[PDB]
């Protein structure tokens, strides 16, 4: 088969900067028509690939002229000038020479921004899920940058450990900020036993550590 | 107005098969080329194999041979991918896209999330997550298995301010997510909420208003 090498595997660019990124093959890609058979694609994060480039230079219908291609024998290159936040997602490169076809293994594309402090909101378990048995507790810290923060879980001063986990976004598509959430799992006894729930949040944007709680059954 | 269609997602046991379709509208399938692709749970893109619709034939990666068929019917203007003795490897998401002489690769479906698996469906419970400038609430969906779930606010009226969280799996190998969206506080007395949830292994579809807490 030939081999499609996209190096490096991530790279970081500045909103509104220009950026470059190579997909090098095991072969030539000339077809005996003059053309090279390369093709690029933009996959941004939950969506099916979108066509960019076709046949190493050619705009793609509907695509922005900020996207433009450039090489022949073995290296070639996508250039994204005036980088947008929806631009982010993973680049793939892939050949139509020989079948068969393959794709090389794709370029995530980091967006740098200014660093941002998260907005910090606390949930109480609804009424609806405490007959069920069980309590969950959400901590949401929104809209926040660079991707690194810390949570730490407290109940009635008590620091929590063991009983909570957390999911982060892929970088927005307009702001290219992160979010997250962490959810605190207990029984519905022992949430009855406990007064006040804190989420504790430290971030880099933040000048100290920010916390929400909430005192059980005080609306 | 062209678009393709893709089959809903399906959890399938180790050993067995299934049949994916890839429906084409605006369009004669007959006149295009359909391609599938594979793609792993954070993984890169690869290559199946492709049908000339017109004449039936198939190129496959080799990889793939013994376990992949691509077929299509002109008539019904459906494309089909059958994958046999399913493994875990075999959990993914497939794409169908269409290639045509004068348009490339100018149109894709949605994809068809796929998982092998000898464990049986769980629907999701979804949970209001109830607002306390700015207000945020959201919806925690708890306790489901395969992915995928869909979330909408306000049957899709609601996008602006959305962030659903990436499914994280619990101690007890169901999946968990959130939705949150941040509103105006001023609409909280004025405009209702409802977080629309689907999945489709489970046979769910279930809309919950978010609504201001008590007393
Ligand atoms: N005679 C070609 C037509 C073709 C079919 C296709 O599905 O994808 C393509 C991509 C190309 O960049 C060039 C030609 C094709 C072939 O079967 O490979």
């Amino acid at each position: 088969d030939i081999e499609l090498t996209q190096s490096p595997s991530s790279v970081p660019v500045t909103l509104g900067e220009s950026v470059s990124i190579s997909c090098r093959s095991s072969t030539s890609l000339l077809h005996s028509s003059g053309k090279h058979r390369l093709y690029w694609f933009l996959q941004r994060p939950g969506q099916s690939p979108q066509l960019l480039i076709y046949y190493v230079s050619n705009l793609a219908s509907g695509v922005s002229d900020r996207f433009s291609g450039s090489g022949s024998g073995t290296d070639f290159t996508l250039r994204i000038s005036r980088v947008e936040a929806g631009d982010f997602g993973v680049y793939y490169c892939l050949q139509s020479l020989e079948y068969p076809f393959t794709f090389g293994s794709g370029t995530k594309l980091e967006i740098k921004r200014t660093v941002a402090a998260p907005s910090v909101f606390i949930f109480p378990p609804s009424d609806e899920q405490l007959k069920s048995g069980t309590a969950s507790v959400v901590c949401l810290l929104n809209n926040f940058y660079p991707r690194e923060a810390k949570v730490q879980w407290k109940v009635d001063n008590a620091l929590q450990s063991g009983n909570s986990q957390e999911s982060v976004t892929e970088q927005d598509s307009k702001d290219s900020t992160y979010s997250l959430s962490s959810t605190l799992t207990l029984s519905k006894a022992d949430y009855e036993k406990h007064k006040v729930y804190a989420c504790e949040v430290t971030h880099q944007g933040l000048s100290s550590p920010v916390t929400k709680s909430f005192n059980r059954g005080e609306c | 107005e062209v678009k393709l269609q893709q089959s809903g997602a399906e959890l399938v046991k180790p050993g067995a098969s299934v049949k994916l379709s890839c429906t084409a509208s605006g369009f004669n399938i007959k006149d295009t080329y359909i391609h599938w692709v594979k793609q792993r749970p954070g993984q890169g893109l690869e290559w199946i194999g492709r049908i000339n619709s017109a004449t039936g034939l198939v190129k496959y990666d080799p990889k793939f041979q013994g376990k992949a068929t691509i077929t299509v019917d002109m008539y019904s203007n459906i494309a089909y991918l059958r994958l046999t003795s399913l493994t875990s490897e075999d959990t993914a998401v497939y794409y169908c896209g269409r290639w045509t002489f004068p348009r490339y690769f100018d149109l894709w479906g949605a994809g068809t999330t796929v998982t092998v698996s000898s464990a049986s469906t769980k629907g999701p419970s979804v949970f209001p997550l109830a607002p306390s400038g700015t207000a945020a609430l959201g919806c925690l969906v708890k306790d489901y298995f395969p992915e995928p779930v869909t979330v909408s606010w306000n049957s899709g009226a609601l996008t602006s301010g959305v962030h659903t969280f990436p499914a994280v799996l619990q101690s007890s190998g169901l999946y968990s997510l959130s939705s949150v969206v941040t509103v105006p506080s001023s609409s909280l007395g004025t405009q209702t909420y409802i977080c629309n949830v689907n999945h489709k292994p489970s046979n769910t579809k279930v809309d919950k208003k978010v609504e201001p807490k008590s007393c």
